[PDB]
């Protein structure tokens, strides 16, 4: 049941550093843990950059190099060139059955436009889907840049999971993001409520947007 | 040429079976751990199976605990997981790694000249907050400079400082006055002596008081500090295996009608909503590809149902809304389904 956590998204500017933790759940990370650090980029293997803590090998750079910090394994970045855009995961050992947890991974995304919020757009379902004794909620995010994005609905003002489905970024043709989340509901629920909301958090940024049932 | 291979992946319904088969290259198979870790689309990874050298011990994530069988023949030179009793969750590449075990031993690298240097830690390798602590840093005589590295390269300490406290031997102290939290980690002597730089020390960890230090000896990797180095060396490039209770299905089409928000300045966001189709692709044109500019079709969905969805929407002026008609074109050639449908402000 092990759990061991990592940031899910980080930005940096070419030329920059960045430091990446990697917690355990059993409260501390030590050595004995012997954390390792890999990355995984399009089309590619999962490489692997950093062990024992620190080791590094043949093809790492001394850019990359890691440590202990704060109860949290560390891998320290420097340096940082468009290249090394890529997703990154750490590795521990807890010595028995079961011995090996990965980690969430962080999406290190390095800024070559500028920060784009994300244009959201949200839909009510349509006469004809209610009809069909179904309800679909649909809130379309695009142009965003990095492509990380949390998205979270709300029924009148309390939080709803169920039934949330939502797509994973991807690259436009404009080198930004798009996004999608379905909230599926049946026309009960909703004609139940006030209103129904889509929040798009995108770098310390949440867009809320709301349609509501009494609607035509 | 090191190299892993995966293959027999596939795409199975639920409570099927497959085999995948990873063949190595490049080393002997026999020699070391090997594992499977899987990736599910749009996530991360996770560890599923690791099987000994021989064979002998091997466990598995509980998720597939009973279900999930891995061996290895190193006549055939490769590495096999039988997945039984597939459920969706399964779904994922699945990854063929070469784990690595003890090779941090007593021994594992071997140079002649420059001797390499060694490293102490007065009063001891593990430290209260706030007090003192030296780095010694024994080497050859003659060397005239020596350089204590941190877990980074470009965090370090060089200095001309050297005695020579034996006839064979010269050393520099380096000293933390009063210990911080930041000071503590992993360090290591090396040592220029001319013409060029020395092979690097063995490795040593710093500690705050609140723990408690055996640091190492002969027995290497034995007790408090398990067989690790878990570097998992060679990844391969994996296998898709696909479990899904989904059959071609063409999509139903609802009309995403240009609502009260319009984007503001007189242009409001017509949508085509492709609900539960598969498998892909479904392309999507509105009045016959007439309408370019505006138009933005989404990646679509996966659904717990196994089932793909979609949308379009395409940006458009007001006046334009009262006058003309727009209209979905979508094709879900797997299925030959066409469907037209004219998105309309709702009567309202």
């Amino acid at each position: 049941q092990t759990v061991v956590t990592q940031e899910p998204s980080l930005t940096v500017s070419p030329g920059g550093t960045v430091t990446l933790t990697c917690a355990s759940s059993t409260g501390a990370v030590t050595s004995g843990y012997y954390p390792s650090w890999f990355h995984q980029k399009p089309g590619q293997p999962v490489r692997a950059l950093i062990y024992s803590t620190s080791k590094t090998h043949s093809w790492t750079p001394a850019r990359f190099s890691g440590s202990l910090l704060g109860g949290k394994a560390a891998l320290t970045l420097s340096n940082v060139q468009p290249e090394d855009e890529a997703d990154y995961y750490c590795l521990l050992y807890y010595g028995g059955p079961q011995p090996w947890v990965f980690g969430g991974g962080t999406k290190l995304t390095v800024l070559s436009q500028p920060k784009a919020a994300p244009s959201v757009t949200l839909f009510p379902p349509s006469s004809e889907e209610l009809q069909a004794n179904k309800a679909t909620l649909v809130c379309l995010i695009s142009d965003f840049y990095p492509g990380a994005v949390t998205v979270a609905w709300k029924a009148d003002s309390s939080p709803v999971k169920a039934g949330v489905e939502t797509t994973t970024p991807s690259k436009q043709s404009n080198n930004k993001y798009a996004a999608s989340s379905y909230l599926s509901l049946t026309p009960e629920q909703w004609k139940s409520h006030r209103s129904y909301s889509c929040q798009v958090t995108h770098e310390g940024s949440t867009v809320e947007k709301t349609v509501a049932p009494t609607e035509c | 040429e090191v190299q892993l291979v995966e293959s027999g992946g596939g795409l199975v319904q639920p409570g099927g079976s497959l085999r995948l088969s990873c063949e190595a290259s490049g080393f002997t198979f026999s020699s070391y751990w090997m594992s499977w870790v899987r990736q599910a689309p749009g996530k991360g990874l996770e560890w599923v199976a690791n099987i000994n050298q021989d064979g002998s011990q091997k466990d598995y994530v509980d998720s597939v605990k009973g279900r999930f069988t891995i061996s290895r023949d190193t006549a055939k030179n490769s590495l096999y997981l039988q997945m039984n009793s597939l459920r969706a969750e399964d779904t994922a590449v699945y990854y063929c790694a070469r784990e690595r075990l003890c090779t941090d031993d007593s021994h594992m690298h071997g140079e002649e000249d420059l001797p390499r240097p060694s490293i102490s830690a007065e009063p001891g390798t593990v430290i209260p907050l706030g007090s003192h602590v030296t780095f010694v840093c024994r080497g050859p005589v003659g060397i005239h400079t020596f350089r204590l590295e941190r877990e980074s390269r470009s965090l370090y300490t060089e200095t001309e400082d050297v005695t020579q406290v034996s006839p064979s031997e010269s050393e520099a102290r380096f000293r933390i006055e009063s210990v911080t939290e930041g000071n503590a980690g992993l360090y290591r002597c090396v040592y220029y002596k001319p013409p060029k730089w020395s092979e690097q020390s063995d490795y040593l960890e710093l500690l705050v008081k609140g723990e408690d230090v055996t640091r190492a000896l002969f027995t290497h990797c034995g007790g408090d500090g398990k067989e690790s180095d878990y570097h998992m060396d060679v990844w391969g490039k994996g296998t898709t295996v696909t479990v899904s209770s989904a059959s071609t299905k063409g999509p139903s089409v609802f009309p995403l009608a240009p609502s009260s928000k319009s984007t503001s300045g007189g242009t409001a966001a017509l949508g085509c909503l492709v609900k539960d189709y598969f498998p892909e692709p479904v392309t999507v044109s509105w009045n016959s590809g007439a309408l370019t500019s505006g138009v933005h079709t989404f990646p679509a969905v996966l659904q717990s149902s196994g089932l793909y969805s979609l949308s379009s929407v395409v940006t458009v002026p007001s006046s334009s809304l009262g006058t003309q008609t727009y209209i979905c074109n979508v094709n879900h050639k797997p299925s030959n389904t066409k469907v037209d449908k004219k998105v309309e402000p709702k009567s309202c």
